[PDB]
């Protein structure tokens, strides 16, 4: 279960 | 759990003992994660990494893009990179590197696995890379490596 993709 | 109020500068970064691992290598094009020997002031659960990006091929890469996943109970921030292009490797001058700061909170102390979608182009060409990495230090010994 891994969270949303996050970028800068 | 946040890291909404945590950025690392890249200069106040010391070097940990760790090896730097290979969180993606394909076309001359690799990226490295470099572990920190520290952890942000007042946050002992926060894995600092310097992101590495490196292109040894003839090709330039440009519109460079690296956005990571983290498990539900960690959180994961990207600084702003250094840059989004990497030029063709040229034997006469030293290799261009882009470096991009990632912060890793696990409060909990568990497994560490992160997932990336890599996004770049050649010219016109797209480019999309995804993976996971699974390759980090004991979170026991975060804030002194």
């Amino acid at each position: 279960d891994f969270g949303p993709l996050v970028g800068a | 759990l946040s890291l909404a109020s945590i950025h690392v500068p890249l200069e106040s970064i010391k070097p940990s003992s760790a090896l730097p691992v290979t969180a993606y290598d394909k076309n001359g094009f690799r990226i490295l994660f470099h572990f920190a020997k520290e952890c942000p002031p007042g946050r002992p659960d926060v894995l600092v990494v310097v992101v590495s990006m490196l292109n040894m091929a003839p090709l330039p890469v440009k519109s460079i893009v690296l956005q990571a996943a983290a498990p539900k109970s960690m959180k994961v921030k990207l600084q702003p990179p250094s840059g989004t292009e990497l030029s063709p490797f040229s034997p006469i001058q030293p290799p261009a590197a882009i470096t991009q700061v990632m912060l890793l909170a696990n409060p909990l102390k568990e497994k560490v696995r992160l997932r990336y979608k890599l996004t770049f182009a050649l010219g016109e060409q797209l480019s999309t890379e995804v993976g996971e990495v699974d390759q980090f230090p004991p979170v026991e010994q975060w804030g002194n490596l």
